């Protein structure tokens, strides 16, 4: 390894400014025409999570009308509405778009890059993803209303007779342009990493979290099309009269075969990013490695290979798949999904933890996904899931997964990255704060309804009778839905206090055993990311630039072996 | 290039192995509480699921093949050898909004289904996608 | 020779090297630049073709 | 030509999981970790086919089943641990070669 | 699972609130269940004790305080460890997966022998029950009985093929409805009336179920068993029959639609009511004897409630029903 | 040596987008097979495929296929750096694939003048819905051409337009080959 030569009158890299002291319109016409993976990244994150908040709405109206027997306030086509689009803005224009929004600020950091392969691409898929919002949404300003059934749009109850509105047809092609947004950043995202990596930083040198964007990429690439096609095939039917979705063409369990094939790996596609979120940031709030880094790669491969094999598990009760086929291959998903939580636990062992906000929220991750992978499993055999399919047990099922993947890994990942983003740190009494309402809310919500749905409700309902049974714990349900949706006061009060007052970051890693590469520069980073790149040698090369004498403990201690690797001799020919 | 040439054949074994098994078993095999046929959605879907991942990665292996030994790809690399220029990236443009506005339009002219309207949508798709790929080459201004 | 036609603005090249650029390989990692590869920037001044104005509005 | 192997100096350790030699660039590998990833719907079906017998069903083609799915368990595991061996083999004959196993 | 799970209140904590089963099938699928929650249990307290072993023990301040220095040991690979708890979960997922075959296979068989068919017909948005077959040891008559209503099905046949020459499916017209049902005996639930469906005890049962419109679920959570109901199944590759050994108890159950089918989905109610295999004869014969005889007179004829117990019509009324009021007390 | 070769980026980004249009494609195939299946389970597929012209298909299909090699006789030139050997054979796969679609269209107006529609049946549904996405395709390439033609008209060939061309050639290779499994599966599967 080369020592360059030191020179004299060296001044390091002036650093750029801090978020809040913007001046008057330096924003807006920027924000119209921009093509830095940074802004568009930001852009992402805010936009999901408006939307966030918008389809938590909906949610909270649901939990309110089902806190007492009756139709208090909501009708029942308002309810059908109401449950719709909760789904759809949740899944659409929350999970994907901030998916691809952390991807966006973070992989070209991550790997050395300067920008991304294709920019006004990368733009273009930002702004197609918000008029796919604003399409989907607008289904709830004709006075009929939004699309009426789930986000499943099963069939013929999505056909031209059962379902008339325009509001359908609003939905439908508000998630073909959601669609069109995911693919265009997978290509971005893939052929970034395949061309603008910086020297010595091969493929089995890009952290975790590149990693995990490079398998849902490609799957993205391989369903989005899928569920485009499959779409404007009912959009076809509906304007043209044609008939391929007709149940006597069998045209039932041919949408549903062609949804799940999208749907699967959707869930999929938003649940390994933000297992690449949480490798990212146990590492750094312990001290040490990732455990395990090679076997993870060959997991989150696994995983997106077997998510194609699995997809018709959402289908036992109909009468219609291969029972044993798909229930195998769902207990096999779930085996490198496992596999997650053993490389944790091994970061974690004997390691130094320090309990910061991100740290936390990643805990209460594990805590989590850990009980909705267990009720998952369950719903995997089909002597089980005919009685918990399209019960209260599966909305408790998908909410303990999803929370715990978009929302809690999230959060974490907005704690995390909030410096490099801004060049400010966050509140860390709110921090903890927000923390504590979001767990308080979501386990006293959604852990009662499992044995609300186990004891016979059915998912979709907008109204039981009283004596079914189901009202005091729809009531203790309801009451911490309302709960869970105070936990946002003080995150907001948080992002917007510490954006623009929030206390300075000082260094270029202000947690300060920060492992990938982001953390190696600036904060917040210059226009083109890197005044200066480190050698490159680890997958955590941040950590080897700020601690050099722990190299040698570093490559030491990495094996359990006595391997010997030190007494080796000179293997060059020579140093030239 | 090269690492990542070689992990699109996983996906291909085990996409290719599950179609034919999907397929022969969904014919073959018998069951009670479902009927015996072969599916044809899953098995198309499950062939050319394979045939996405066999396409990127037999043409990502056909270009490696014939890549020099880039400093991305080589273990021990210094910084100073990717001196030089790395490419035109765009500082800036408008159009990738107009093409969302211009797609926005052409949906909506579908979900109300105006002739018109998907008319002017293809128009305005057309030429915002004509200008963003003309951005770069507007001849300068002459008299 | 003139058993094909090559553009003015294509650049300097050896046949021994295969093509500037062909479907599978470049010689850029990025994109290849629309200015041409053999020109550098940046120029001076004089040969930008840039003439500021000079202008004053009444007070 | 191909490339000659990196110089180390006495007392250096490296971590190079896409060296030359590494066996993870060869691709002989991935192949056989997709046959090794396949081999276990052989044993799903085994599974499947004498359960179903067990309890009295498909008694009609069990045995073929469980035939099916046994062979397919066999050929699916030796083929992908010889792709994988042979994926190896560099790597072996490089650590018999020289001192390091990184 | 054939084996009973845990007695008292581990049993009642383990099935977390799964009803008992009113049939064989379902009591199988109860003790599967139970059994795989004493295992889910199990994982679920290790997992999470690590986890609270990582807050409570390996923190910063601990290790600061009996000097352990600045960084922890960079142990990055146990390969052997990394091999076991890869295949732990394999092998745990073959014998969930084997107990998954068999139980599954124990409750989709068709290796019985119905002695009452019935023909279900959802539609938007309510239920059309009829007795297709029953079985001479238990019908009117002592002979074996056979429900269809020839003119009324002839009908549906005929709707095969629209005479005025459209037919655009496959040959067929679009609004073809051959594939639907229409025994002689039939209970057709009304906004006003929740159907009744009567069957007996320890006796075999088919079910066979179709959709008028729409699919729709046939779900009762005390068979712990749910099938949709497709329009055309044989079309949509619909397996459209459903079997019962036996219903264990007699009573009187509620059965719900479970598939999202529209606006009224959470209406679709009925009460599957089991009653003795003679008071069940005698029930048949009587309807038998009077094709004019409304559900509620049959079942008042054998001593039965008149109306629904397990549920009641709802209100109809999109003002009155925000105070609770929801059901119409049709009874 | 004057620099290292390595990968086109605009290629990579091209195939990775190819992908998309395979599984795009991918549902219309389901939607053709289901419907297909179902169609023979009744014995009455055939009443509609009588209704196709195998030999005017082939006839396009030629033509299509004609003009793919074409535009390779174009790419040829255009990594050359010959530009007006690009514009020939540009414009020459500009007029074969125009001639593709209104020969398609001519297929079309036929099928509808004698009685098969949309609506007519589900095999008009499916027919129609397949080979209508893929003509869609074939105008996009068309337009993709002629755009490719002014961008050589404005801006002066260096090797980024060279690539934009080559690109551009990729697409509509593609779009020839998913011709060529649209013509085995509709006329002769059929
Ligand atoms: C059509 C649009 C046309 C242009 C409209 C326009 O004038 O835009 C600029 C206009 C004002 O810009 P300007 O005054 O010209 O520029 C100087 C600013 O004062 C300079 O302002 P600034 O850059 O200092 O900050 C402005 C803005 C920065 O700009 C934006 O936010 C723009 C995003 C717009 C896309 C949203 C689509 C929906 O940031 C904030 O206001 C604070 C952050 C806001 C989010 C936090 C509050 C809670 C809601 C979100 C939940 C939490 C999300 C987690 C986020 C974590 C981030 C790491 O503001 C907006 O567009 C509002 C949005
Ligand atoms: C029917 C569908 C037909 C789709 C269009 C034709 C596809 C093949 C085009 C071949 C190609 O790579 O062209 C760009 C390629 C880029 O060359 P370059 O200018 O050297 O770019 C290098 C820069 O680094 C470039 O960097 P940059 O990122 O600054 O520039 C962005 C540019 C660069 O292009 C790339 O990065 C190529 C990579 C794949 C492009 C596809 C993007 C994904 C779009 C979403 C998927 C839509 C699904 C439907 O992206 C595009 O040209 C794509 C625009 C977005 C199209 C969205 C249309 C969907 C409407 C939804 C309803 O070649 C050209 O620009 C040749 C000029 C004509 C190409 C476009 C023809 C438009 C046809 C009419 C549109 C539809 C009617
Ligand atoms: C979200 C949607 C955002 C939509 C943004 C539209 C932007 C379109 C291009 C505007 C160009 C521009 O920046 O103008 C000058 C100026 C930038 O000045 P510059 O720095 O000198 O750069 C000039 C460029 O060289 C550019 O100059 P150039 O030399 O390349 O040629 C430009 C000229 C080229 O045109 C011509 O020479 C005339 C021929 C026009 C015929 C167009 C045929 C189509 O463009 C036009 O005359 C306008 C044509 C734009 C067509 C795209 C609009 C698509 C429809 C979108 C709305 C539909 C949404 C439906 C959704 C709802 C459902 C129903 O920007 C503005 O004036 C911005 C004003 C509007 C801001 C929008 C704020 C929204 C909040
Ligand atoms: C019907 C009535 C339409 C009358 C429109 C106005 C006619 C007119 O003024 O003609 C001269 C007028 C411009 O003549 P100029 O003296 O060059 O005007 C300066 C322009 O501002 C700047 O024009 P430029 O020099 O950029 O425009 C020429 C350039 C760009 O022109 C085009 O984009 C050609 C449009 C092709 C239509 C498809 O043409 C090409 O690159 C030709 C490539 C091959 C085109 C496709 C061949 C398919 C066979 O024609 C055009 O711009 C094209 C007219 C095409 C009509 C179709
Ligand atoms: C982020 C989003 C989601 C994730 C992740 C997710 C994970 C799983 N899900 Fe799911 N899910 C189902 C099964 C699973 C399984 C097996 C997993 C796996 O990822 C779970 C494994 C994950 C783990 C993290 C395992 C725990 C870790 C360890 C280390 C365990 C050690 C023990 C072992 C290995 C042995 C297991 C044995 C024990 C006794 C515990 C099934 C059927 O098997 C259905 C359809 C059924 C129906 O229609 O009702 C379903 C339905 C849904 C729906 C549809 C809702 C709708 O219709 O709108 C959504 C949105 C959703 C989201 C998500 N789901 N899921
Ligand atoms: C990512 C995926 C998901 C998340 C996160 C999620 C969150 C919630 N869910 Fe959910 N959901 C339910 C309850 C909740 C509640 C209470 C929350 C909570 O997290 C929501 C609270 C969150 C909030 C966030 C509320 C605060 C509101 C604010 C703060 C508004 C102000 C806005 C702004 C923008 C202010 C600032 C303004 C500026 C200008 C800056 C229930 C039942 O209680 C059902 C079953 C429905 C049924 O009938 O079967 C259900 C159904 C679903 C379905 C299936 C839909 C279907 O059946 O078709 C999916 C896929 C799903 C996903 C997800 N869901 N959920
Ligand atoms: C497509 C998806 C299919 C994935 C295939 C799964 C099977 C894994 C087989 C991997 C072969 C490993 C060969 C290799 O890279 O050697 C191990 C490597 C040693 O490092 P090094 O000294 O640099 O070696 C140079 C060349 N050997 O590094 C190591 O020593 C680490 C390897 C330890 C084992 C990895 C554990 C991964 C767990 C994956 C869970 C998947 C669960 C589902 C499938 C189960 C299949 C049994
Ligand atoms: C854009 C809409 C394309 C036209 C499709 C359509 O529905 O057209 C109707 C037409 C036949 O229908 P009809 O209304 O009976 O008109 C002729 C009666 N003399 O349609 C047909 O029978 C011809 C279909 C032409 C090609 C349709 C392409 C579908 C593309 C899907 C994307
Ligand atoms: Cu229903
Ligand atoms: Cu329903
Ligand atoms: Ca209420
Ligand atoms: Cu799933
Ligand atoms: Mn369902």
């Amino acid at each position: 390894t080369a020592v360059a030569p030191r020179v004299d009158g060296h001044v390091a890299p002036q650093r750029p400014e801090p978020t809040g002291h913007a001046r008057k319109g330096s924003k807006a016409w920027l924000m119209m025409t921009t093509t830095d993976h940074k802004q568009l990244g930001i852009m992402y994150i805010i936009m999901s999570f408006s939307f966030f908040f918008l389809g938590g709405l909906m949610a909270l109206l649901i939990r309110a009308e089902l806190f007492t027997p009756g139709l208090q306030f909501l009708s029942n086509e308002q309810f059908n509405q109401l449950f719709t689009m909760h789904g759809t803005v949740m899944l659409l224009l929350y999970g994907t778009p901030i998916v691809w929004g952390f991807a966006n600020y973070v992989l070209p950091l991550q790997i050395g890059a300067p920008d991304v392969a294709f920019p006004r691409l990368n733009a273009f898929g930002f702004w197609i993803t918000t008029v796919g919002g604003v399409a989907m949404l607008t289904g709830f300003l004709t006075p009929g209303g939004a699309a009426d059934f789930g986000w499943t749009m099963y069939s013929p109850l999505s056909d031209a007779i059962h379902s008339p509105g325009l509001g359908s047809d609003m939905w439908i092609v508000g998630v073909g342009a959601t669609g069109i947004g995911s693919v265009a950043s997978a290509i971005n995202m893939l052929t970034t990493i395949l061309c603008l990596r910086a020297p010595g930083m091969t493929m089995f040198r890009m952290p975790i979290f590149t990693w995990n964007i490079f398998v849902v990429s490609v799957l993205a690439l391989l369903i989005f099309p899928l569920l485009l096609a499959a779409a404007l095939g009912v959009l076809y039917d509906r304007k043209l009269g044609g008939h391929l979705y007709d149940p006597a063409n069998g045209g039932s369990l041919l949408w549903q075969h062609l949804f799940w094939f999208f749907g699967h790996p959707e869930v999929y596609v938003l649940a390994l990013p933000f297992f690449g979120i949480v490798s990212e940031i146990i590492p750094v709030f312990s001290r040490k490695p990732m455990f395990g880094y090679v076997g993870l790669i060959f997991a989150t491969l696994s995983i997106g290979a077997l998510s194609m094999a699995v997809w018709a598990h959402h289908m036992f009760v109909t009468g219609a798949v291969l029972l044993p086929f798909f229930s195998f291959m769902t207990f096999l998903i779930s085996v490198p999904t496992g596999v997650k939580f053993f490389n944790w636990v091994g970061t974690m062992w004997k390691g130094h933890i320090t309990w910061e906000t991100p740290m936390i929220w990643s805990v209460g991750f594990m805590a989590t996904f850990l009980f909705g992978g267990l009720t998952g499993i369950m719903l995997a055999s089909p002597p089980l899931d005919f009685h918990l399919a399209d019960s209260y047990f599966l909305i408790a099922h998908f909410h303990y997964t999803l929370f715990g993947t978009v929302v809690f890994a999230s959060c974490a990942g907005v704690y995390f990255w909030f410096p490099k983003m801004t060049g400010r740190m966050m509140d860390e009494r709110l921090g903890k704060i927000h923390f504590w309402l979001t767990f308080v809310g979501f386990h006293g919500t959604f852990l009662i309804q499992h044995w609300v749905g186990n004891m016979g409700m059915p998912r979709r309902y907008a109204d039981y009778l009283d004596s079914d049974g189901f009202t005091i714990y729809n009531q203790i349900s309801t009451v911490f839905s309302f709960l869970l949706g105070l936990s946002v006061i003080p995150f907001i009060w948080n992002v917007f206090k510490s954006w623009r007052y929030g206390e300075l970051v000082t260094v270029d890693d202000p947690w300060g055993y920060g492992n990938s590469l982001e953390w190696a520069t600036s904060c917040p980073p210059p226009r083109h990311n890197f005044a200066s790149l480190p050698r490159i040698r680890s997958e955590r090369p941040a950590f080897e630039l700020h601690y050099p004498h722990m190299i040698e403990r570093m490559r030491a201690e990495a094996h359990t072996g006595h391997h010997d690797d030190i007494n080796a001799p000179e293997l060059g020919t020579a140093p030239a | 290039m090269k690492s990542s040439a070689k992990l699109m054949y996983g996906p291909t074994v085990f996409m290719a192995a599950m179609a034919v098994i999907y397929i022969f078993a969904t014919m073959h095999v018998s069951d009670g509480g479902s009927v015996k046929g072969v599916e044809w959605v899953g098995s198309v879907a499950l062939v050319l699921s394979a045939g996405l991942t066999l396409m990127l990665g037999v043409y990502l292996h056909f270009t490696e093949v014939r890549v020099d030994v880039l400093p991305e790809d080589w273990e021990e690399a210094e910084v100073a050898d990717k001196a030089g220029t790395l490419g035109f990236f765009s500082p800036s443009s408008i159009w990738p909004a107009a093409m969302s506005g211009a797609v926005g339009f052409l949906a909506f002219g579908v979900v109300y289904f105006h002739y018109w309207m998907i008319a002017v949508g293809l128009m305005l798709l057309i030429f915002t996608i004509t200008k963003l790929n003309l951005q770069y080459g507007v001849p300068k201004e002459k008299h | 020779e003139k058993k094909h036609f090559v553009d003015p603005a294509w650049p300097e090249h050896n046949p021994a090297d295969g093509h500037v650029v062909t479907e599978l390989i470049s010689k850029v990692a990025g994109a290849s630049s629309p200015w041409g590869d053999d020109k550098e920037f940046p120029v001076s001044a004089e040969e930008t073709g840039y003439v500021h104005p000079y202008t004053r509005i009444n007070r | 030509p191909a490339p000659e192997r990196m110089h180390y100096i006495k007392g250096y350790v490296p971590v190079a999981y896409s060296s030359p030699h590494s066996s993870l660039e060869r691709s002989a590998t991935w192949l056989g970790m997709g046959f090794l990833l396949t081999a276990l719907a052989g044993v799903g079906a085994v599974l499947f086919a004498v359960g179903a017998n067990s309890v009295g069903q498909q008694q009609e083609h069990w045995v073929l089943y469980s035939i099916i799915g046994v062979v397919f368990a066999v050929v699916c595991t030796v083929l992908g641990t010889v792709l994988i061996i042979k994926g190896r083999a560099p790597y072996n004959r490089y650590v018999k070669e020289t001192g390091r196993t990184q | 699972c054939e084996v009973a799970p845990p007695g008292g209140v581990l049993g009642d904590f383990l099935r977390m609130g799964w009803p008992d089963g009113i049939t064989p099938e379902a009591v199988a699928m109860g003790n599967f269940w139970s059994w795989v929650w004493v295992a889910a249990w199990i994982i679920g307290i290790i997992m999470w004790g690590l986890f609270l072993t990582a807050i409570f023990a390996w923190g910063a301040k601990r290790a600061e305080k009996r000097g352990e220095g600045e960084f922890p040991k960079q142990l990055q690979y146990n390969v052997p460890l990394e091999l076991v708890l890869t295949i732990v979960p394999i092998i745990i997922v073959m014998v969930l997966f084997f107990f998954t075959v068999q139980t599954q296979d124990k409750v989709t068989a068709l290796d019985k022998n119905p002695e009452v068919t019935v023909d279900v017909t959802a539609y938007q948005w309510n239920w059309k029950f009829g007795y297709s077959e029953i079985d001479g040891s238990l019908a009117p008559g002592g002979q074996d009985y056979q429900g269809s209503d020839p003119e009324r099905q002839a009908a549906a046949e005929a709707s095969k093929k629209d005479p005025s020459g459209d037919n655009p499916i496959h040959g067929n017209s679009k609004s073809d409805v051959s594939y639907l049902e229409f025994n002689r005996i039939e209970t057709l639930g009304t906004t006003d009336e929740i159907p009744v469906m009567v069957l007996p005890v320890n006796t075999p049962i088919e079910f066979n179920l179709a959709s008028a419109d729409v699919a729709h679920s046939f779900w009762v959570p005390e068979f712990l068993f749910k099938r949709d109901a497709y329009a055309h199944p044989e079309a949509n590759k619909s397996q459209r029959v459903f079997q019962i050994e036996e219903i264990t108890e007699e009573g009187a159950f509620v059965g719900r639609c479970a598939e999202m089918c529209g606006t009224y989905h959470a209406m679709m109610n009925f009460e599957l009511r089991v009653v003795d295999r003679d008071s069940f004869a005698e029930y048949i014969s009587f309807r038998d004897s009077n094709p004019d005889a409304t559900n509620a007179q049959a079942l008042e004829h054998i001593g039965q409630a008149p109306y629904a117990t397990s549920t009641s019509p709802f209100v109809s009324d999109r003002t009155a029903t925000r105070d609770g009021e929801n059901t119409q007390s049709n009874a | 040596v004057a620099a290292l070769n390595r990968p086109n980026m605009v290629s990579v980004g091209t195939i990775v987008f190819l992908s998309q249009e395979l599984m795009f494609f991918a549902g219309l195939f389901a939607m053709y097979f289901v419907s297909r299946a179902n169609g023979l389970a009744n014995g009455s597929w055939g009443e509609q495929t009588d209704h196709l012209n195998v030999p005017y298909a082939l006839l396009i299909t030629v033509i299509l296929v004609s003009s793919s090699v074409t535009c390779q006789f174009g790419v040829f030139a255009a990594e050359r750096g010959d530009v007006y050997g690009l514009r020939k054979w540009f414009l020459v796969t500009i007029i074969l694939g125009s001639i593709f679609v209104i020969g398609q269209g001519y297929e079309y107006i036929t099928l509808v003048g004698h009685g098969l529609t949309i609506q007519s049946s589900v095999y008009g549904s499916a027919f129609f819905i397949t080979t209508g996405f893929h003509a869609l395709h074939v105008i996009a390439g068309v337009m993709a051409f002629v755009v490719v033609l002014m961008r050589i008209h404005k801006s002066k060939f260096t090797p980024a337009q060279a690539t934009a061309a080559m690109v551009v050639s990729y697409y509509w290779h593609f779009v020839d080959v998913v011709w060529i499994g649209l013509f085995i599966t509709i006329y002769f599967i059929q």
